[PDB]
RNA sequence: CCGGGCACUCUAACGGGACUGCCCGCGAAAGCGGGAGGAAGGAGGGGACGACGUCUGGUCAGCAUGGCCCUUACGGCCUGGGCGACACACGUGCUACAAUGCCCACUACAAAGCGAUGCCACCCGGCAACGGGGAGCUAAUCGCAAAAAGGUGGGCCCAGUUCGGAUUGGGGUCUGCAACCCGACCCCAUGAAGCCGGAAUCGCUAGUAAUCGCGGAUCAGCCAUGCCGCGGUGAAUACG
């Protein structure tokens, strides 16, 4: 196990932080509490609309929760009728005026957060994991990605020897610090165990 | 008549400190320019394992960037103008006079 | 030591029953977990079982053993050589 | 014994003395700091996500 | 068997020599010479006898000395050996008695190893 | 002196001294055995014994296993003979040319 | 009328004034001898000059902030090598390749992790 | 080293003599970096050799390195099952070295107490073909004469 | 040496102050 | 220090800069040696960064998680004790065995950091640890803060010592509800081993090794001589 975390290598570089304020000494872990707080709701609840990024931004007394995710209306609701269920039930852990947004994915076959989530669906559905994995990888290569590596490790079809198994088609450079790499993970948890599951999407250099 | 500027990110640090040399020098009349006061540096050291393993770590910093700007010939039209400032989300400022 | 600005510590909960014995015409086996208490001149004469954290050792009180702590006449580990 | 000492953690206590800091992510007692509340596992873990403002990885 | 009871070094200075004593540290040498004044750099060849007698007599009566001093250190170690406290046993088996681990050295206590 | 280490089981002196005896047999070459130390394991399929010596000419580094924790001790033993004989006799060979 | 200078070593920092004179030296408010009283490597300081021929041609204004006493010595050293090239281009000439025109980057190496120092790594027994 | 030979550390003159040689026996002196004691020590046996003897220091230091430099020496060699001690000629770099080395070595073995006195003395000693330094040279020079019988395995 | 707390150079090393290292 | 100023130093953001670009030569070429310019030259020095895989390596005790197992107890609270035990054995370190040293007094020269029940100037009491006063600083302002080795002068005189500072007696300080087990520090006294270390073995190629001090995280306090950093002084050697 050698491989350093290719987000947290381009903080900064080729990323952008997902909770973005100051703050000072006597503060900073109680809004970060904050922060986690309401993640910690809000990926479980928008889930099943293809939650990808949770960008947060803070000023004085207000949060705006901006949320990215491939079907918009599963958060908004009828007319508004969930998005503004969420604030009501958000004031109540944030105490204070917590805006919320909800942002378009382009292409969700080219957010790395969400076809690693697809594949832990599938192989949580029982589904032929190998073959799994390249259908994913070739999902996103056809949606424009010029390179992508999926990855899938544990009890692999329920196997007592637990197994590695990985694919890639193009170009997936992991030092190149310029090229812009997304990288996302999922919890296949299964009736044998917990298969990790890890998608790599290069979207070009810089 | 004194502006202080801290923030996390300097790229936000510096661009709104010209969005206030540049406001309110317009509106008259003099600004003394933006004075990068020196970085404070908060530091995190920690074991890249969960368990042993202690001679293999990975360094991590918060830098509190500083800014200092003099708005020096106030006129409360500029004290105005000012007042709705569009700073970037990841700034403090401190006035003081 | 402890500071001589404060005072000569004992639990007070243990220092209770220490004057409830000498003014009855005392005394009585006292049973303590009180090992940080100070042996305190009303103590003396007296015998107190301090807990060393297995057993309640029955101790008696001299003249000599006055600025001391509970703990320093009931040991905690058992040992008696190897071989 | 773990989850009833992430509780007693919080209590307060008798004594300010048996005040301990705890992680308020995954509970750990050893190397927990006073800025993030986080021990240094969760420290790296979040850091490396990017959900720290400001943190990130140093090199000189 | 001048002063104070132990024939202190001559050809070193006084304050030096005065070490050579039971009970007589440096604090105790800066002490001496100040209350009778004599020049703490005169070697104890060089004192005279007005000088020695008056070094001699202040030592002597302000702190106690060589055996008398022997004495009470064993007396306060034997009665703490006798009330039995836990510094008490520490010295009746030579253990050490400041808290220190005994895992591992321990040897000026103990003393040199002892093979199995 | 010789060191054993039990890991995550536990033995008695009498096993311990049945290990002293049978590293003794590496006294036959007459060389120094210096901190020989043995650990003992077990693994699901049985006893895994380890051995670190170092020697003037070298170290031993050998690991035996069996399910009899005895033979997988003996087993650690002939590894480390065929080791130290190679110690001290392969610098014999190119005495010629 | 002034002659100027930018030297720095280690951590020091040493602004160099050089005025026209008999050859008087000043570092923080004292005297040369003075202020490196005592060092042997202090010397080495005025040796620009001596390639020159400006033994008491100069006199010495000089501030010195930061390192150690012979850090400052060798900006020093630095310092007056370049105020002499801007009292006179033609000195990279017996100036340039006497080293005394450049400014060496040899600074103390970062400590790192799993070692005690720099590079000195900690003792273990392999066997 | 294996890729290529090393360049030899050329070292500043000193400021008392301008010597390089002069230098390079200052920090054979030095212990824990203490250049200033290095340099204080040469220089206190400089006034030394100058108030024992009234002649250069300079010059007599440098004679003393002429009665110290092995001009040759014994390498070890194992050829098929014995250890033979090769007779081998000594480059100048290492001639020196081997002199300034065996010079202060050789002096801090003295009786006499202050340092300074000791350096002197030994390079008095040396510059007239004396002490335990010349000694080490010559006893390294009769070795390599003594084997000049596996002078043909030289490398 | 460092190790000897009578001495400045042993107050030094244990890093506090008193008659033998006054502030 | 006031006036005045951004020159300089600095601070911190953005750039320029080095590419075998030029010259000499060997080269088929790629490159190699040598030269000039230059602050820097052939990756400029250090960093971050670790391929498919290996060790059925490490971690169910950071977390998660399959399954097996406990349920007035294999869960939960508490007081106290233990994790600090000590015939021995190994690993890592600190301080030393002294004069290139030890002590005292006086006197300079850093960097990176930390600091609003925090850092504490300065005053007073105490030999001191520290205590009572009390100003400043949301801190390039005020503070921790003295850097130490070094420099000057004086003592020591080769001795188990003015080396060394273990051990123990007695007396105090402070944190803390509480220092018996089991805290750090101060003061008096005690003043051990140790006279440079067998077999064997570690590190380091340049601002490195060696040596000197400073800071931080954890933290009421602290068993830190540990760890992560910071600068000061500053070597030896590489035939192969
Ligand atoms: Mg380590
Ligand atoms: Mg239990
Ligand atoms: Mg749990
Ligand atoms: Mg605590
Ligand atoms: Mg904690
Ligand atoms: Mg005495
Ligand atoms: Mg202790
Ligand atoms: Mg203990
Ligand atoms: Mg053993
Ligand atoms: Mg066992
Ligand atoms: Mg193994
Ligand atoms: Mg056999
Ligand atoms: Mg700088
Ligand atoms: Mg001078
Ligand atoms: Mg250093
Ligand atoms: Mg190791
Ligand atoms: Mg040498
Ligand atoms: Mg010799
Ligand atoms: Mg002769
Ligand atoms: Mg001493
Ligand atoms: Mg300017
Ligand atoms: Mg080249
Ligand atoms: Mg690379
Ligand atoms: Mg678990
Ligand atoms: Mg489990
Ligand atoms: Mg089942
Ligand atoms: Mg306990
Ligand atoms: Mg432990
Ligand atoms: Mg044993
Ligand atoms: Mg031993
Ligand atoms: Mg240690
Ligand atoms: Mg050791
Ligand atoms: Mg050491
Ligand atoms: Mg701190
Ligand atoms: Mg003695
Ligand atoms: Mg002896
Ligand atoms: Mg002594
Ligand atoms: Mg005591
Ligand atoms: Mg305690
Ligand atoms: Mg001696
Ligand atoms: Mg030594
Ligand atoms: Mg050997
Ligand atoms: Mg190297
Ligand atoms: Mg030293
Ligand atoms: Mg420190
Ligand atoms: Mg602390
Ligand atoms: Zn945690």
């Amino acid at each position: 196990g050698n491989k350093i975390h290719p987000i947290g290598f381009r903080l900064g570089i080729t990323r952008d932080w997902e909770s973005r304020w100051y703050a000072g000494k006597k503060q900073y872990r109680h809004l970060l509490l904050e922060d986690q707080r309401i993640r910690g709701l809000l990926e479980k609840e928008l889930y099943s609309a293809g939650l990808a990024r949770v960008d947060i931004e803070r000023a004085a007394d207000n949060v705006a929760v901006t949320v990215h995710v491939a079907k918009p209306g599963v958060v908004i609701g009828r007319g508004g009728e969930r998005i503004r269920v969420l604030r009501e039930e958000l004031a109540k852990l944030t105490g204070k005026n917590v805006a919320l947004n909800v942002q378009e994915v382009q292409n969700p076959n080219l957010s790395a957060p969400l076809v690693a989530q697809r594949v832990a669906e599938q192989i949580e559905r029982r589904f032929a994991v190998r073959r799994a994995i390249k259908q994913a990888v070739q999902r996103v290569m056809e949606s424009g990605a010029k390179g992508a590596k999926v990855i899938v490790s544990g009890r692999i079809g329920g196997a007592e020897q637990a197994r590695t198994e990985w694919a890639a088609q193009g170009r997936v450079p992991l030092h190149t610090l310029r090229a812009n790499i997304d990288y996302g993970f999922a919890l296949a948890r299964t009736t044998y165990g917990v298969l990790g599951v890890k998608a790599y999407i290069f979207l070009g250099e810089v | 008549i004194r502006i202080k500027l801290r923030g996390f990110d300097h790229k936000t640090l510096d661009a709104s400190a010209q969005k206030i040399v540049e406001a309110a020098r317009r509106s008259g009349a003099q600004v003394s320019g933006p004075i990068p006061l020196p970085t404070r540096v908060r530091r995190f050291t920690v074991i890249r394992g969960p368990f042993k393993h202690k001679d293999s770590r990975e360094h991590f910093e918060l830098r509190t960037h500083n800014r200092l700007v003099d708005i020096i010939n106030p006129n409360r039209k500029t004290i105005e103008q000012l007042m709705t400032l569009d700073l970037p989300t990841g700034v403090e400022i401190e006035i003081k006079t | 030591p402890r500071s001589l600005k404060k005072g000569v510590f004992v639990d007070d909960h243990l220092l209770e029953k220490v004057l409830e014995l000498n003014a009855k015409g005392e005394k009585r086996l006292i049973k303590t977990w009180s090992r940080r208490s100070t042996i305190v001149p009303e103590m003396v004469g007296h015998t107190i079982a301090v807990y060393n954290g297995k057993q309640h050792v029955p101790v008696y009180i001299t003249e000599n053993m006055v600025g001391h702590k509970l703990g320093e006449f009931a040991p905690t580990r058992t040992y008696r050589g190897h071989g | 014994a773990r989850k009833a000492l992430i509780e007693k953690a919080k209590r307060t206590p008798k004594f300010k003395v048996r005040a301990y800091t705890r992680c308020v992510r995954c509970g750990r007692a050893r190397s927990v700091y006073r800025f993030f509340g986080l021990c240094r596992i969760c420290l790296r873990e979040l850091a490396h996500k990017g959900q720290l403002p400001g943190v990130r990885k140093a090199s000189w | 068997a001048r002063i104070a009871g132990v024939e202190i070094p001559r050809n070193k200075r006084v304050d030096v020599a005065l070490t050579y004593i039971y009970g007589i540290g440096k604090a105790r040498a800066k002490e001496a010479l100040e209350k009778t004044g004599i020049n703490p750099a005169t070697r104890v060849k060089d004192l005279t006898e007005a000088e020695v007698v008056r070094l001699r007599e202040y030592v002597e009566n302000t702190w106690k000395l060589e055996g008398e001093l022997r004495a009470e250190v064993a007396a306060n170690i034997k009665r703490l050996m006798d009330i039995g406290c836990y510094r008490g046993l520490r010295h009746r088996r030579g253990l050490p008695v400041r808290g220190q681990r005994t895992r591992t050295n321990a040897r000026t206590r103990k003393g040199p190893r002892k093979t199995v | 002196t010789m060191n054993i280490t039990s890991k995550q089981m536990e033995i008695t002196p009498a096993i311990r001294q049945h290990v002293a005896d049978r590293l003794a047999k590496l006294e036959k070459w007459q060389t120094h055995l210096i901190n020989p130390h043995i650990i003992l394991s077990k693994e699901p399929q049985g006893f895994v014994a380890d051995a670190t010596i170092n020697t003037p000419n070298g170290v031993l580094v050998a690991s035996g296993k069996h399910e009899d924790m005895y033979t997988a001790i003996n087993e650690l033993i002939n590894k480390l003979e065929r080791q130290l004989n190679k110690l001290q006799h392969k610098g014999e060979a190119r005495r010629a040319a | 009328e002034q002659y100027y200078g930018t030297g720095r070593r280690k951590e020091a920092v040493a602004r160099v004034f050089l005025r026209p004179g008999n050859g008087k030296v000043t570092v923080n408010g004292q005297d040369f001898n003075e202020y490196f009283q005592g060092l042997v490597r202090a010397v080495a300081a005025l040796e620009p000059l001596r390639a020159v021929d400006a033994l008491g041609h100069f006199d010495a204004y000089i501030t010195v902030r930061g390192g150690g006493k012979s850090g400052q010595i060798d900006a020093i050293k630095l310092g007056i090598a370049r105020a002499l090239v801007q009292y006179n281009p033609d000195y990279r000439a017996k100036l340039k390749p006497l080293g005394f025109l450049t400014r060496d980057a040899r600074v103390v190496e970062r400590k790192k992790y799993g070692k005690h120092k720099a590079r000195r790594a900690p003792q273990y027994s392999k066997r | 080293a294996r890729r290529r030979r090393a360049e030899v550390r050329q070292l500043q003159p000193d400021l008392v003599y301008g010597d390089v040689l002069v230098t390079a026996f200052i920090n054979k002196i030095m212990r824990d970096g203490k250049k200033n004691l290095a340099a204080r020590i040469f220089y206190d046996a400089c006034k030394i050799i100058q108030e024992k003897t009234g002649q250069e220091p300079l010059k007599v230091f440098k004679q003393a390195v002429e009665n110290v430099k092995p001009r040759m020496e014994v390498r070890s060699r194992r050829v098929g099952g014995a250890n033979y001690q090769v007779p081998m000629e000594v480059s100048p770099r290492r001639q020196q070295s081997l002199a300034l080395r065996w010079l202060v070595q050789a002096a801090n073995q003295r009786p006499e107490r202050r340092a300074a006195v000791r350096i002197a003395h030994e390079l008095m000693d040396a510059a007239e073909g004396k002490g335990g330094a010349v000694k080490k040279k010559e006893d390294v020079e009769r070795m390599a004469e003594a084997n000049r019988a596996y002078a043909h395995y030289r490398w | 040496g460092k190790g000897d707390r009578r001495t400045r150079r042993g107050k030094i090393w244990r890093g506090t102050y008193g008659k033998y290292r006054p502030r």
